[PDB]
C-alpha cells in the first residue's frame, strides 16, 4: 500500500527496478531502439533492516498491471508429488494474465547447494528448485513475467539459479551511510511537533552502527517516552536517552583497539 | 502376465568365443556346477551335500550379466534370466506367484539352470519403515529354494545370482546348505587385460604392425565396460580423420578421452 | 476403486 | 576453496592471498596523509581521544624519525609497525658508518621493502600487517619526495597519499584539489591544504590530531595543540553557511 | 519391595513421604496453606540400588504408574518425540493422581551447549518438551516426577530448581561399612546357608561394593555349590567367590595401558 | 515367521555327531538343561536360574551349530540379531530393533537369542564423535535395561558370541550376569580324527583313513576345512568318474587347501 | 490463574509492557493524532527461575484481548511443509478476534542461527514466520496482533527475530535486589500460619542474588521441617537453616584446582 | 497422454549463434545426425556407434540450446522428457511414464528425444541403499532395464544433461547405458569474440570498437554473462539517454557483472 516519498536514501539502489519493471511497460520503445529487451530477472541482497520488501511493495502501488504474493515456503508441499506441479502452475497462469509479476522472498528455505542427502524429504525440495529452473529459462521462453526475488544472505547459497538467463542484475542493501541517515530520517519524523531542538546532524553520525529501521523505534520510542511525561510534543534530550537504549546491544569492539 | 511374456535366452546366445580371460573362475563354476548335473548319481550314491548353487560378486562392467549367458547353451539347459526390479515394480500380488512359477517350470524341462539379475533391488537386508513390502518376495524364495533338495530330491534345477554389493544383502543366503560359494570376480591383471582388447576389435578393422601389451599397461582401473568403449571410440576418430582403419594412435588417444583430459601438451616441456 | 495408496509422502529425518 | 591459508601456494587465477588480506587488515587503521609543497612537507594522522587515564604528559606518537633528514608514519598494527623502524634507523647510522655519508631516501625505502618481501615469500613466517610511508629531504638538495611502502614489498613515490579508515574519501579529495599545475609553496597551505584533507574522519574533534612538517640541512619541527586550534577555524572561517 | 531392600535407612523415608502422603494427607499441607512438591531426582553411581526403590513404591503406591528410559522417547523421524512427550503428561492428568518414573535421563538431561547440528539440536528440544509443561501455563496437582541418573552434575539447572524438582536425593558411596553387613545378612537370611558362616569375616575388607556385586558374588556362590550335585547350603569355601568378585584383575586397560 | 527359523523346538540335529567337545557341552548343560529340567533345587534354594554366557573365539570352533543344537534338545527357539546387521545410521532405530526382540521372543512363550559379533556394541569409542558416541551407549544402554527389567521368565534366555573378547573396555557389563564365561578350545590333533570322522559318514569310499591327516590339519584347525576337504575330495574320485574314495585325496585335499586357510 | 499482586519483584518492567499493549488497544486515538507508527511485540530475556512465564500468564488474567499459546516445540512437525502450514494457519486465526495477543514461551529450539549442514523443516517454518510478522500481508497482519517471547539466553538467536520493526523492546529480567527478595517471601508466605515473632529482611541479606524461584523452595520447605513434628506453625531457625542449605550443594561443584593459569 | 503434449515444434535457433564451442558440437552431432543421416560411411566399416550419450557443464555454460538447435535441424521427432512429469506420486502412476514413453519411441522411427536435468532421478543414487522403501530407486532400474540387460532399440538417439554430474549411478557410464561424456566448459578468447557478435547484432552501436580488448578483460565466464554485458552495456546509454552505445559504456558494463584493487603488479 505504500508509496515513493517513504524511502528517500535508496537511490543508487532504486534506479534498477525501476529500469526492470516500473519503466518498460511506460516506454519499451526505449530498450527496441538500441534492439536490446529488458531483464527476465532481479535479485536483492541482505544485510537486513534495510528496506528489501518495503521496495517490493512500493512498486506494487503503482505498476498497472497483476502483482503476486508468495514467500519461499509456501512452494513445498507434502504428497511428495504436488510441489513441484504448483510451481509450473502459477507461471503458466501468470502468461495467461500477462504482464505479470512474481515476489518469492526469504528463498533461503528453498536454494540451498545439492546436498545429497539421505533423509527423504529434502530430495522433494530439490526437484522442487529444480522444475523452477527447467520453468525459469529451462528450455521454451515464457514471456513478459518478471521475478522480484530477495533473501537474507547469499554467500554460500542460492547455487546456480543466481546467473543470466534468470537474473540478470544483483542489487544490494547494507545498514546506510552518515549521508542518508539525514534523509531517512526526515521521512518518519514528518508528523510530530519537533518543538525546537532539533540539531539533528548531531544526533546521527557514524559510530552509530545501526540500521536503517531501528530508527523508527527510536522515534516511536521517544514520543510515548516522552507522552508519559505528560508532554505530547519533542525535544532532544527524549532522543537521547532512546539512542543510548537501542544501540546498547548491537556491537562491541572488545577486540578493536588492537588495530593502533 | 510377465512369465510367458518372459522366455528363455537359449536361442541367441554369445557362443563362449566371445568371453577373454577368466581362466579358474568358469573353471571353478564348472567343476561345482556342471559335472553334478551330469552326475548327479554320485553325489546322491557316493553320498553328499552338493553344491545347490553359488554366487559371484563383483564391481560393474566385469562380466556377469555376460558370463551366465554362456554357461547355458553351451551345456544345453533351459532357464529365464530375470530381473529383481519387474518383480518389485507396483504390481504385488505376483512377486510370489512368479517366483512360484519360476521353479515349477524350471523344474520341468530338466535337467536346467535358473539366474537373477542384481540384487540390488531384492537384497533387503533393511528392517526400515515397512518390511512387508517386500518380505512376502524373498521368504517364497525361500521356500522356493527349499524346494530344490533336502530329502534326497536331485531335481537338476541349480541356481546362480549376481550383484556388486556382497554386503547390504540379506544375511540368511549365505547359510549353509542353501549355497557356500561365493565367487569374487577380480579386476584383471594386464596379461588377462589384453584379450578383452582383441576380442571387442576383431570385428574392426585394423592393422597387424600393434603391440597390444602396452596399451594394457595404459589401463589400469579399467576392465570390459571401460575396455570396449575405447575399442569403439578409436574407429570414431578413424572417420573424423577419414581413414579406413584404426592405428595405435587412435587407441591410446581413446585413453586420453575417456576422462576428458585435453592437455595443453606444449607447457614447457620438451 | 478407492485403493488409495498413502503416497509415500515423505518427511524429514534426522542423520547419524 | 583452501588456496588462502598459506603464502607459498597459488590461486588459479594466478594471486596469492595471504598478502592482500593485509590490505584489509590496514584499512581498519588510522590515517596516514602526506603532501609535499615546493620546498617543504607534512605529515598526519588520526590520533584518538580515548580516554582522561592515559598520561597528558607523554601523549602517543605514530610518527618516528630515524634521522635528522628522515621520518615515517604508517597505520596498520603497531606492533609489527615497531621493528621495522628499528631496522630502517639501525641500517641508516650504519650507512653513514660504512660510507662516511648519509643515506639516499630512495635507498632506506628498499631496505624496509627488502624485508617485506623476504617475510611473505619465505614461509615460516607472517608479514607486517602495515603500511607505511616515508618523506624527507635528500641531502645537499631540496628535492622533497615522499615514498609509500606495502606488504607485498614495492616502493612507488606519490606526491600524496593516504592509508586507512576513510582513504577513499581522501585519496579522491585531494585529486579534485591539489594537482601539479599549481605546486604549493610554504607551510600554511600545505597544511591548509591538509587540515581540511582530515575532515571526512575527524567528526569534529581537534583532541584527535598531530602533524609536522619538514626542514632542509637535516632539521625537522613539530607542532602545537593550539596552532591547529587556530587552524581549526580559518577552515571553519570559509565554513560561514 | 521395602523389606526388600537393606540399607536405605535414610533414603527410603523421603520419598514415601514425597509420593504416598500427600495423595492420602494433603489437607495438612493446605493447613497451613503452602503448594507441595511435584518431582525429585536420584542420582548415585550404579549399582547404589536406586531403580529397584521405586519398584518397591510401584508395588505400594495405588496410584498409577509409568516406565519410561530415556533412551526410548528418540526416533529417526523429528517432531514425534515431543508429541510423545506430549502424550505422556496428558495420559498422566487423565489417570490422575499419577507419577512417572524415568531410569536414566544423561542422553537427555545436558548442558544445552551451542548446537550446529540436527541431532545435537533435535535432542534439545526433547527437554524443551519437559520444561514448557513441568512449568508453563497449563500446569497441575496430580503429577509428580520420579527421575533418574547414574551421576547428577551435568544437566542444566534450568531443570534443578523449586517447582521443578524440590526435593532430589543422594546415594552412599561403595566404602561404608555399617550397611554392608546389613545387605549380606539381609540377602542370605532370603534362603538357606550353611551354619559355618564366616559373613563377619569378609565385611571387614576395605574393598568397595555395590548393592550389584553383591547380587553376583552371593548368587554365584551359590551356583558353585548347587553345580556340586548338592541340595541347599553354601560351603565356607566360597573363598573363590569374593576373589572372583575382582574385576580390575579382569581390565587390561587397568593392567597394561597408561604405562 | 518374519524373521529367523525358530527351528519348532524339534528339528533334532546331532549335538554329539560333532567333533566338539565334552567339556564345555557340559559346562553349558548346568545352566540351561539342569533348571529346565530340575527346578526344585534353584526354588530349594530360591536362586533365580542364570543369565546368559558369552562364547568367545573365532570361526572354525562350531560356536553356533552346538547352540542351536543344544536348543533343540531341550527345545526352544533359535533365532539371530547379527549386531554387524542391526547398527542403522538414524538415531534411535537401532534400540527400537532390540525392543521388537524382547517383546517379540515374549510373544512366543519360549525363545532363546543368538548374538553375534557383538563388538559392533561394544566399541571402544577412539573416535569420539559426540554426535555419534553419545548414541551408541544410547542404544548400548538400553539393551542393558530392555534385558533384565520386570522379566521373571525361565524361557527366556539370551546367548552372546563375540569373535575378538576384550576388545571392549567401554564397559566389560561384568557384574551380575554372563553367569559362565566358556573358555573356548581351537580343534586339537587329537580332534582332528574326532571331526573326520563325521562328515566321512554317509559315504561308500573304500574308508578313505589316514594318520597324514592331522599333520595336515595341522594350523588349519578350523571345521570349515573339514567340511571343504570332505567336499572337494569328493570331487576328485569324481574328477577320473572313480567309484570310491582313497585316501590320498585326503592327504591331498588338506595339504592343497589349506593354503587359503593359512595365508588369507 | 494468578494475577498481578502476585508477580511482585519489580515495577520498571511491568510498567513497560503495557506501555505497548494496553494503550494501542483501548488508546490509538491520540498514537493516531500522534499518528507515527505502531510498536508490535515484545521479547523478554533473563536466567532461569526469575518469573518470565509467571507475568505472561498473569498478563491473561487483566487482558481482555484473546491470549494464543504455544508451548515448547508444538511446530515442528514430521512431515514436511506442513509446520509452515501449522503456522500461517495460526495467524489467520488471530485476525478473526482483531485485537489478539500470542505468545510462544521459547524460540531457542526453533529460532536457533541457521546452518546448511543440518537443521531442516525448523530452518524453513522460521523462515516464513518471519516473513508473515513484516510482509506484505505481514502489513495486514502488523494492524493489531502483539506477541511476547521469552527466552533464556539471547546470543543463540538470528538478529532477524528480535531486529527491530518487529521487535520494539528487549526487557531484562535479572535477579533482584534486597528488598525484591524479600517481598515475594511475604508473596509466597501470607498464607502459612501467624508467623511468631519474625523478621524476614534480615535472612534476605543473608541470601545474596541467587533468583526467584529458588526463595518459593526454601518457604515450602521450611514449613516442612515443621510438618514433620505436627508443628503447623513455623519458625525463624528454620529459615536461615534452609536457605544456607539448598544453596551449599549449588556451592558445592564450582571448586576446581586446576589452575593452569593464575 | 500428458507426453503426446511435450513436443517441440519447432523453436528457432541456428549453429550460426553459437560460438567457442566448435569441436564440442563435432562430437554431437557425430552421434545424432550421421546414424540417421549417413549411416553408410560407418557401415563401411560396419561397427555399432554409440547410442545414448551425454553432456555436463557449469551452469549457463550454452547447453540447452543446442539440445533445441538440433531439433529444427534435424526435421525429426524432438521429445522433452522434462521434470514434474516422472516423478509423480501414486506409485505405478510414476515408472509407467517412463515406460509408456520409450512405448511411443519404440513404435516410431527416425526419433530421437532429451531429458532435461536428469540429476533428479538418475542424480538419486540411493542413500546406502536405506529405505525400505525408495520410489526413485525402482523407476531409475527400470530404464537402465529398459537400456542395459538386453537392446532397447536400434536407431533411437539419446541425450542427458547435467549441471552436476557425480550425483547419477556409476551405472550410467557404461555402453548400453551411456556411451559418450561431453564437457562443455568455459571458452577462450576466440570463443567470446564469435559470441559477442551475435547478442550485438541487434544493438545500434556505432564502429570503432574493438572486442579483442573486451575479452582480454573479460576473464573466466560464461556463455551467458556475455549477453548481460550487452544488456547492461546497452542500458547505461538509455539512463544517460543517447540513441546510441559507445565502447567505454561497455568498460563500466563488464565492471559490474563479474563483481579494493591489486596495486601490487
Ligand atoms: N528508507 C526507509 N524508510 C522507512 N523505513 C525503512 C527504510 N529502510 C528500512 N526501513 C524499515 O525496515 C523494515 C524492512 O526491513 P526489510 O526490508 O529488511 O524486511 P525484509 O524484506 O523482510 O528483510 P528482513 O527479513 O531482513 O527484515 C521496514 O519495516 C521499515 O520500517
Ligand atoms: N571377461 C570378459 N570378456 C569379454 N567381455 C567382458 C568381460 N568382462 C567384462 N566384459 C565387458 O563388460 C560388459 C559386461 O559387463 P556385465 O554386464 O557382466 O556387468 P553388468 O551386469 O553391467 O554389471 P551391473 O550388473 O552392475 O550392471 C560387456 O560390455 C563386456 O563386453
Ligand atoms: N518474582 C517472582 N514472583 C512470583 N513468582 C516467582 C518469582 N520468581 C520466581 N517465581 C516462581 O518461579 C516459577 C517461574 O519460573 P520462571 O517463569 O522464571 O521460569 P520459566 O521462565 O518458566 O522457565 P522456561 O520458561 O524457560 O521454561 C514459578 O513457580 C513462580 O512462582
Ligand atoms: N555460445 C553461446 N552463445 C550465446 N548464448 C549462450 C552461449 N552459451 C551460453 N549462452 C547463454 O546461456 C543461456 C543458457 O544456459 P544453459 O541453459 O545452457 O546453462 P545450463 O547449465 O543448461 O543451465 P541449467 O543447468 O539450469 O539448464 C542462454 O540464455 C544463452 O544466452
Ligand atoms: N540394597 C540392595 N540389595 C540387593 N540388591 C541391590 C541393592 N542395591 C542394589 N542392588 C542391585 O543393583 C541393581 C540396581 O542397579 P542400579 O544402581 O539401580 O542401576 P540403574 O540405577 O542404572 O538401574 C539391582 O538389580 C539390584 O540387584
Ligand atoms: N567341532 C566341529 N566339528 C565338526 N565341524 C565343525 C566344528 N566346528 C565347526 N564345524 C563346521 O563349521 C561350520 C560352523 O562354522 P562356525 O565356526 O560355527 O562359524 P561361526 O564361528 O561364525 O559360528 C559347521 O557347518 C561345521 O560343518
Amino acid at each position: 500500500t505504500e508509496s515513493y516519498s517513504d524511502i528517500g536514501g535508496l537511490e543508487s539502489q532504486i534506479q534498477e527496478i525501476k529500469e526492470s519493471v516500473e519503466l518498460p511497460l511506460t516506454h519499451p520503445e526505449l530498450y527496441e531502439e538500441m534492439g536490446i529487451k529488458p531483464p527476465k530477472g532481479v535479485i536483492l541482497y541482505g544485510a537486513p533492516g534495510t528496506g528489501k520488501t518495503l521496495l517490493a511493495k512500493a512498486v506494487a502501488n503503482q505498476t498497472s498491471a497483476t502483482f503476486l504474493r508468495i514467500v519461499g515456503s509456501e512452494l513445498i508441499q507434502k504428497y511428495l508429488g504436488d510441489g513441484p506441479r504448483l510451481c509450473r502452475q502459477i507461471f503458466k497462469v501468470a502468461g495467461e494474465n500477462a504482464p505479470s509479476i512474481v515476489f518469492i522472498d526469504e528463498i533461503d528455505a528453498i536454494g540451498t547447494k545439492r546436498y545429497d542427502s539421505n533423509s527423504g524429504g529434502e530430495r522433494e525440495i530439490q526437484r522442487t528448485m529444480l522444475e523452477l529452473l527447467n520453468q525459469l529459462d529451462g528450455f521454451d521462453d515464457r514471456g513478459d513475467v518478471k521475478v522480484i526475488m530477495a533473501t537474507n544472505k547469499i554467500e554460500t547459497l542460492d547455487p546456480a539459479l543466481i546467473r543470466p538467463g534468470r537474473i540478470d542484475r544483483k542489487i544490494l542493501f547494507e545498514n546506510p551511510d552518515l549521508s542518508t541517515k539525514k534523509k531517512i530520517l526526515g521521512i518518519h519524523t514528518s508528523k510530530m511537533n519537533l518543538s525546537e531542538d532539533v540539531n539533528l546532524e548531531t544526533l546521527v553520525t557514524t559510530k552509530d552502527d545501526l540500521s536503517g529501521a531501528d530508527i523508527q523505534a527510536m522515534c516511536t520510542e521517544a514520543g510515548l517516552l516522552a507522552l508519559r511525561e505528560r508532554r505530547m510534543q519533542v525535544t532532544a534530550e527524549d532522543f537521547k536517552q532512546a539512542k543510548e537504549r537501542v544501540m546498547k546491544n548491537k556491537v562491541e569492539e572488545n577486540l578493536e583497539g588492537l588495530y593502533l | 502376465s510377465r512369465v510367458k511374456a518372459m522366455e528363455v535366452d537359449e536361442k541367441p546366445t554369445e557362443t563362449y568365443s566371445d568371453v577373454g580371460g577368466l581362466d579358474k573362475q568358469i573353471e571353478e563354476l564348472v567343476e561345482a556346477i556342471v559335472l553334478p548335473m551330469k552326475r548327479a548319481d554320485k553325489f546322491k550314491d557316493m553320498g553328499i551335500r552338493a553344491p545347490k548353487g553359488a554366487l559371484m560378486y563383483g564391481p560393474p562392467g566385469t562380466g556377469k550379466t555376460l558370463l551366465a549367458r554362456a554357461c547355458a547353451a553351451q551345456t544345453n539347459a533351459t532357464f529365464l534370466k530375470l530381473a529383481a526390479p519387474q518383480l518389485v515394480q507396483m504390481y504385488i500380488g505376483e512377486g510370489a506367484k512368479l517366483v512360484r512359477d519360476a521353479f515349477a517350470l524350471a523344474k520341468e524341462k530338466a535337467p536346467t539352470i535358473i539366474f537373477i539379475d542384481e540384487l540390488d533391488a531384492i537384497g533387503t537386508k533393511r528392517f526400515d519403515s515397512e518390511k512387508s513390502g517386500d518380505r512376502e518376495v524373498q521368504r517364497t524364495m525361500l521356500e522356493l529354494l527349499n524346494q530344490l533338495d533336502g530329502f534326497s530330491s536331485d531335481d537338476r534345477v541349480k541356481v546362480l545370482a549376481a550383484t556388486n554389493r556382497v554386503d547390504v544383502l540379506d544375511p540368511a543366503l549365505l547359510r549353509s546348505g542353501r549355497l557356500d560359494r561365493k565367487i569374487e570376480f577380480p579386476l584383471p591383471s594386464e596379461d588377462s587385460r589384453a584379450q578383452i582388447l582383441q576380442i571387442h576389435s576383431r570385428k574392426m578393422t585394423t592393422d597387424d604392425d600393434i603391440n597390444w601389451q602396452e596399451l594394457a599397461r595404459s589401463t589400469d582401473e579399467f576392465n570390459g565396460a571401460q575396455l570396449k568403449a575405447v575399442t569403439v571410440e578409436a574407429g570414431m576418430i578413424a572417420l573424423r580423420n577419414g581413414q579406413s582403419s584404426v592405428k595405435h594412435e587412435d587407441f591410446v588417444e581413446g585413453i586420453s578421452e575417456v576422462q576428458a583430459r585435453k592437455s595443453k601438451s606444449v607447457s614447457f616441456y620438451a | 476403486n478407492n485403493e488409495n495408496v498413502s503416497a509415500r509422502l515423505g518427511g524429514a529425518s534426522i542423520a547419524v | 576453496s583452501g588456496y588462502d591459508r598459506a603464502l607459498s601456494i597459488f590461486s588459479p587465477d594466478g594471486h596469492i592471498f595471504q598478502v592482500e588480506y593485509a590490505l584489509e587488515a590496514v584499512k581498519r587503521g588510522t590515517c596516514a596523509v602526506g603532501v609535499k609543497g615546493k620546498n617543504c612537507v607534512v605529515l598526519g594522522c588520526e590520533r584518538r581521544s580515548t580516554l582522561k587515564l592515559q598520561d597528558t604528559r607523554i601523549t602517543p606518537s605514530k610518527v618516528s624519525k630515524i634521522d635528522s633528514h628522515v621520518v615515517l608514519s604508517f597505520s596498520g598494527l603497531n606492533a609489527d609497525s615497531r621493528i621495522l623502524i628499528e631496522k630502517a634507523r639501525v641500517e641508516a647510522q650504519s650507512h653513514r658508518l660504512t660510507l662516511e655519508d648519509p643515506v639516499t631516501v630512495e635507498y632506506l625505502t628498499r631496505y624496509v621493502a627488502g624485508v617485506q618481501q623476504r617475510y611473505t615469500q619465505s614461509g615460516g613466517v607472517r608479514p607486517f600487517g602495515v603500511s607505511t610511508l616515508i618523506a624527507g629531504f635528500d641531502p645537499r638538495d631540496d628535492e622533497p619526495k615522499l615514498y609509500q611502502t606495502e606488504p607485498s614489498g614495492i616502493y612507488s613515490s606519490w606526491s600524496a597519499q593516504t592509508i586507512g579508515r576513510n582513504s577513499k574519501t581522501v585519496r579522491e579529495f585531494l585529486e579534485k584539489n591539489y594537482d601539479r599545475k599549481e605546486p604549493p609553496a610554504t607551510v600554511e597551505e600545505c597544511v591548509k591544504l591538509t587540515v581540511r584533507s582530515l575532515l571526512e574522519v575527524v567528526q569534529t574533534g581537534a583532541k584527535n590530531i598531530e602533524i609536522t612538517v619538514v626542514k632542509p640541512d637535516s632539521d625537522i619541527v613539530a607542532l602545537s595543540s593550539e596552532e591547529i586550534n587556530q587552524y581549526v577555524t580559518q577552515i571553519e572561517q570559509e565554513k560561514q553557511e | 519391595t521395602y523389606a526388600d531392600v537393606g540399607g536405605l535407612d535414610m533414603q527410603k523415608q523421603e520419598i514415601r513421604e514425597a509420593v504416598e502422603l500427600p495423595l492420602v494427607q494433603a489437607d495438612l499441607y493446605e493447613q497451613i496453606g503452602i503448594d507441595p512438591p511435584r518431582g525429585v531426582l536420584l542420582y548415585g553411581p550404579p549399582g547404589t540400588g536406586k531403580t529397584m526403590l521405586v519398584k518397591a513404591v510401584a508395588n505400594s503406591t495405588k496410584a498409577a504408574f509409568i516406565r519410561v528410559n530415556g533412551s526410548e522417547f528418540v526416533h529417526k523421524y523429528l517432531g514425534e518425540g515431543p508429541r510423545m512427550v506430549r502424550d505422556v503428561f496428558r495420559l498422566a492428568r487423565e489417570n490422575a493422581p499419577s507419577i512417572i518414573f524415568i531410569d536414566e535421563v544423561d542422553s537427555i538431561a545436558t548442558k544445552r551447549f551451542d548446537a550446529q547440528t540436527g541431532s545435537d539440536r533435535e535432542v534439545q528440544r526433547i527437554l524443551i518438551e519437559l520444561l514448557t509443561q513441568m512449568d508453563g501455563f497449563d500446569q497441575s496437582t496430580n503429577v509428580k516426577v520420579i527421575m533418574a541418573t547414574n551421576r547428577a552434575d551435568t544437566l542444566d539447572p534450568a531443570l534443578l530448581r523449586p517447582g521443578r524438582l524440590d526435593r532430589k536425593i543422594e546415594f552412599p558411596s561403595l566404602r561404608d561399612r555399617r550397611e554392608r553387613r546389613l545387605i549380606f545378612g539381609t540377602i542370605a537370611s532370603k534362603m538357606s546357608l550353611a551354619p559355618e558362616a564366616d559373613l563377619d569375616s569378609l565385611i571387614i575388607r576395605n574393598d568397595s561394593l555395590s548393592g550389584a556385586v553383591i547380587a553376583a558374588i552371593m548368587q554365584e556362590a551359590g551356583l558353585r555349590a548347587v553345580r556340586k550335585n548338592r541340595y541347599v547350603i553354601l560351603q565356607s569355601d566360597l573363598e573363590e567367590a569374593y576373589a572372583t568378585q575382582v574385576k580390575t584383575d579382569n581390565t587390561v586397560d587397568k593392567f597394561d595401558f597408561y604405562k | 515367521l518374519v524373521y529367523n527359523m525358530t527351528s519348532f523346538e524339534q528339528g533334532e540335529i546331532t549335538f554329539d555327531g560333532i567333533g566338539g567337545l565334552t567339556e564345555q557341552i557340559r559346562e553349558l548343560r548346568e545352566v540351561i538343561e539342569l533348571p529346565l529340567k530340575n527346578p526344585e533345587i534353584f526354588q530349594r534354594v530360591g536362586i533365580k536360574p542364570p543369565k546368559g554366557v558369552l562364547l568367545y573365539g573365532p570361526p572354525g570352533t562350531g560356536k553356533t551349530l552346538l547352540a542351536k543344537a543344544v536348543a533343540a534338545t531341550i527345545g526352544a527357539n533359535f533365532i539371530f540379531s547379527p549386531a554387524s546387521g542391526i547398527v542403522d545410521k538414524y538415531i534411535g532405530e537401532s534400540a527400537r530393533i532390540i525392543r521388537e526382540m524382547f517383546a517379540y521372543a515374549k510373544e512366543h512363550e519360549p525363545c532363546i537369542i543368538f548374538m553375534d559379533e557383538v563388538d559392533a556394541i561394544g566399541g571402544r569409542r577412539f573416535s569420539e564423535g559426540t554426535s555419534a558416541d553419545r548414541e551408541i551407549q544410547r542404544t548400548l544402554m538400553e539393551l542393558l535395561t530392555q534385558m533384565d527389567g520386570f522379566d521373571n521368565l525361565g524361557q527366556t534366555k539370551i546367548i552372546m558370541a563375540t569373535n575378538r573378547p576384550d576388545t571392549l573396555d567401554p564397559a566389560l557389563l561384568r557384574p551380575g550376569r554372563l553367569d559362565r564365561k566358556v573358555e573356548i578350545p581351537l580343534p586339537n590333533e587329537a580332534g582332528r580324527l574326532e571331526i573326520f570322522k563325521i562328515h566321512t559318514a554317509k559315504v561308500k569310499k573304500t574308508g578313505e583313513f589316514d594318520f597324514e591327516a592331522a599333520v595336515k590339519m595341522s594350523d588349519g584347525f578350523n571345521g570349515a576345512d573339514i567340511r571343504n576337504c570332505a567336499t572337494e575330495a569328493g570331487f576328485f574320485a569324481i574328477r577320473d568318474d572313480r567309484d570310491h574314495i582313497n585316501p590320498d585325496d585326503l592327504m591331498k585335499a588338506v595339504r592343497k587347501v589349506a593354503e587359503v586357510k593359512k595365508l588369507e | 490463574d494468578s494475577t498481578y499482586d502476585m508477580v511482585g519483584g519489580l515495577t520498571k518492567q511491568i510498567k513497560e509492557i503495557k506501555e505497548v499493549i494496553e494503550l494501542p488497544v483501548k488508546h490509538p486515538e491520540l498514537f493516531e493524532s500522534l499518528g507515527i507508527a505502531q510498536p508490535k511485540g515484545v521479547i523478554l530475556y533473563g536466567p532461569p527461575g526469575t518469573g518470565k512465564t509467571l507475568l505472561a500468564r498473569a498478563v491473561a488474567h487483566h487482558t481482555d484481548c484473546k491470549f494464543i499459546r504455544v508451548s515448547g516445540a508444538e511446530l515442528v512437525q514430521k512431515y514436511i511443509g506442513e509446520g509452515s502450514r501449522m503456522v500461517r494457519e495460526l495467524f489467520v486465526m488471530a485476525r478473526e478476534h482483531a485485537p489478539s495477543i500470542i505468545f510462544m514461551d521459547e524460540i531457542d529450539s526453533i529460532g536457533s542461527t541457521r546452518v546448511e549442514g543440518s537443521g531442516g523443516g525448523d530452518s524453513e517454518v522460521q523462515r516464513t514466520m518471519l516473513e508473515l510478522l513484516n510482509q506484505l500481508d505481514g502489513f495486514e497482519t502488523s494492524k493489531n496482533i502483539k506477541i511476547i517471547m521469552a527466552t533464556n539466553r539471547l546470543d543463540i538467536l538470528d538478529p532477524a527475530l528480535l531486529r527491530p520493526g518487529r521487535i520494539d523492546r528487549k526487557i531484562e529480567f535479572p535477579p533482584p535486589s534486597v528488598a525484591a527478595r524479600a517481598e515475594i517471601l511475604r508473596i509466597h508466605s501470607r498464607k502459612m500460619n501467624l508467623t511468631r515473632g519474625i523478621n524476614l529482611r534480615k535472612v534476605a541479606e543473608k541470601m545474596n542474588g541467587c533468583s526467584g524461584a529458588d526463595v518459593k523452595g526454601v518457604c515450602t520447605e521450611a514449613g516442612m521441617y515443621a510438618l514433620r513434628e505436627r508443628r503447623i506453625h513455623v519458625t525463624q531457625e528454620d529459615f536461615e537453616l534452609a536457605v544456607g542449605k539448598v544453596m551449599n550443594k549449588n556451592q558445592e561443584t564450582a571448586i576446581s584446582v586446576a589452575k593452569l593459569f593464575k | 497422454s500428458v507426453t503426446m503434449m511435450t513436443v517441440e515444434e519447432k523453436p528457432d535457433v541456428t549453429y550460426s549463434d553459437v560460438g567457442g564451442c566448435k569441436d564440442q558440437i563435432e562430437k554431437l552431432r557425430e552421434v545424432v545426425e550421421l546414424p540417421l543421416l549417413s549411416p553408410e560411411r560407418f557401415a563401411t566399416l560396419g561397427i555399432d556407434p554409440p547410442k545414448g550419450i551425454l553432456l555436463y557443464g557449469p551452469p549457463g555454460t550454452g547447453k540447452t540450446l543446442c539440445a533445441r538447435a538440433v531439433a529444427n535441424r534435424t526435421d525429426a521427432t524432438f521429445i522433452r522428457v522434462i521434470g514434474s512429469e516422472l516423478v509423480q506420486k501414486y506409485v505405478g502412476e510414476g515408472a509407467r511414464m517412463v515406460r509408456e514413453l520409450f512405448e511411443m519411441a519404440r513404435t516410431k522411427k527416425a526419433c530421437i528425444i532429451f531429458f532435461d536435468e536428469i540429476d533428479a532421478v538418475g542424480g538419486a543414487r540411493f542413500d546406502d541403499g536405506a529405505g525400505g522403501d525408495n520410489e526413485v530407486q525402482r523407476t531409475m532400474l527400470e530404464l537402465i532395464t529398459q537400456l542395459d540387460g538386453f537392446d532397447p532399440r536400434g536407431n533411437i538417439k539419446v541425450m542427458f544433461a547435467t549441471n552436476r554430474p557425480n550425483t547419477l549411478d556409476p551405472a550410467l557410464l557404461r555402453p548400453g547405458r551411456i556411451d559418450r561424456k561431453v564437457e562443455f566448459s568455459l571458452p577462450d578468447l576466440e570463443g567470446r569474440a564469435n559470441i559477442f557478435r551475435i547478442h550485438s547484432k541487434s544493438m545500434s552501436v556505432e564502429r570503432g570498437i574493438r572486442w579483442e580488448l573486451i575479452s582480454r578483460l573479460c576473464p573466466n565466464s560464461t556463455g551467458a554473462e556475455l549477453r548481460s554485458v550487452c544488456t547492461e552495456a546497452g542500458m547505461f546509454a538509455i539512463r544517460a539517454r543517447r540513441k546510441v552505445a559507445t565502447e567505454k559504456d561497455f568498460l563500466k558494463a563488464v565492471d559490474k557483472v563479474i563483481s579494493s584493487r591489486y596495486m601490487q603488479y
